[PDB]
């Protein structure tokens, strides 16, 4: 489960609300430590 | 992250050629649906 | 509009702990920095995204976001860490960066 | 060694203009969205005048809105801010910033600061 926000004002109105920067936890090499990462995903990959 | 400024991803088809190609197809479909009929195209309906 | 209040110039003296609290309206939208700055100097980032710190800062600084009022908990003192501290919690509905107030820290 | 060098004028009467310049002989400056903040010798901070890494958005605050501009010329590492109205004095110092995302907002911070903050005063 991962948290996301929209982008800029981006007032072009073609790309408004499209790119969805997200952040989540993800397991590293060692088993009992955690790694925090930032990425983004197009609008047809996430569902609230 | 995205460096620069964002647009859409788009495709171009030359309008003078694509008019001629639909003109050649619609002369051929008259042999299968009667000569006196006024052929109309449309968009896709729906689904996935 | 939307206020981010924090106490005016709290000062403990050699207790080796200090809790510069913060808060206001809807936190749960990334209470995000604290931004230590010394007089006639440049501001320096100290803690980003309220859990980690950049490389090059000693681990006397520690933040936590609790409920609706986040806070910064420093544990330990120094004769060169008397400075000013303030939140940067906002980005919504309007101009996205919005600093809030100030807080002076002195030890005796 | 990543730093910011600055030029800035002062003592401009409240009917003229002023142009500030922040330059960067450090990092790869074609990708990061630089910003501006202000500070009177007084209350605290106040935000103005953001930009992306292409010069295509350039959004502003609610107290300087529709009154100033931001130029950004790449390939020679130069930001150009141009204050042009100069109303009755909110005498404040100005800082050059850097945000390690590029392109946008929605949780943004500031790594390295430039601390070149010469003041607009408009005295006699
Ligand atoms: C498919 O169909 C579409 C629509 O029919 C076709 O779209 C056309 O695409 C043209 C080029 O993409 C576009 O022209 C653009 O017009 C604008 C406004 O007039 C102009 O600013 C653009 O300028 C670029 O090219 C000129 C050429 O004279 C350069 O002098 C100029 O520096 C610009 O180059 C940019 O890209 C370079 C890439 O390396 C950069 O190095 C360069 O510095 C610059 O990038 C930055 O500089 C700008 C100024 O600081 C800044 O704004 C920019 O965002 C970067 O930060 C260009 O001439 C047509 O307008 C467009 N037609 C429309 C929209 O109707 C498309 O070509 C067709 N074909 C394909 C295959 O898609
Ligand atoms: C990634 O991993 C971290 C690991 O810490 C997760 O942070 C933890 O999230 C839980 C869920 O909110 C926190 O529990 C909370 O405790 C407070 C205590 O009052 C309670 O009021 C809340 O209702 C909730 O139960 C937990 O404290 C927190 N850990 C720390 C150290 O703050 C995080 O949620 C994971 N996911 C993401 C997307 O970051
Ligand atoms: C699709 O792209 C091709 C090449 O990417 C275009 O073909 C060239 O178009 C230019 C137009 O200025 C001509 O001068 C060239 O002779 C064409 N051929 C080559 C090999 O470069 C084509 O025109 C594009 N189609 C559309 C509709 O723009
Ligand atoms: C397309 O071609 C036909 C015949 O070649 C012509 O009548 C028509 O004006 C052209 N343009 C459009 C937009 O249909
Ligand atoms: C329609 O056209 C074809 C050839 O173009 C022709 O043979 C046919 O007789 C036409 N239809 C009628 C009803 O005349």
């Amino acid at each position: 489960t991962l948290q996301c926000t929209n982008y800029a004002p981006n007032l072009l109105s073609n790309m408004r609300g499209e790119l969805k920067q997200c952040s989540f936890n993800m397991t590293t090499e060692l088993r009992d430590k955690k790694q925090k990462v930032y990425s983004l995903f197009y609008r047809l990959d996430v569902v609230q | 992250d995205i460096i620069g400024d964002i647009r859409m991803a788009h495709c171009n088809v030359s309008k003078a050629t694509w008019n001629e190609t639909l003109g050649k197809v619609v002369k051929q479909l008259r042999k299968h649906f009667g000569n006196n009929t006024i052929i109309r195209f449309a968009q896709s309906s729906g689904g996935d | 509009q939307t206020v981010v209040t924090q106490p005016r110039s709290v000062s403990v003296s050699q207790g080796q702990t200090a809790r510069i609290t913060c808060g206001g309206d809807n936190i749960g939208s990334e209470a995000v920095q604290w931004y230590q700055q010394k007089p006639a100097q440049a501001p320096v980032l100290v803690i980003y995204d309220d859990s980690e710190r950049p490389s090059g800062i000693p681990d006397r600084f520690s933040g936590s976001k609790s409920g609706n009022t986040a806070t910064l908990t420093i544990s330990g003192v120094e004769a060169g860490d008397e400075a000013d501290y303030y939140c940067q919690v906002w980005d919504s509905s309007s101009d996205h960066p919005l600093f809030g107030g100030g807080t002076r820290l002195t030890v005796l | 060694e990543v730093q910011l060098v600055e030029t800035g004028g002062g003592l401009v009467q409240p009917g003229g203009s002023l142009k500030l310049s922040c330059a960067a002989s450090g990092f790869t400056f074609s990708s990061y969205g630089m910003n501006w903040v202000r500070q009177a010798p007084g209350k605290g901070l106040e935000w103005v005048s953001g930009i992306n890494s292409g010069g295509g958005t350039k959004y502003y605050a609610d107290s300087v809105k529709g009154r100033f501009t931001i130029s950004r010329d790449n390939s020679k590492n130069t930001l150009s801010l141009q204050m042009n109205s100069l109303r009755a004095e909110d005498t404040a110092v100005y800082y050059c910033a850097k945000s390690p995302w590029g392109q946008s907002t929605s949780f943004e911070y500031f790594e390295f600061w430039g601390q070149g903050a010469l003041v607009t005063v408009s005295s006699a």
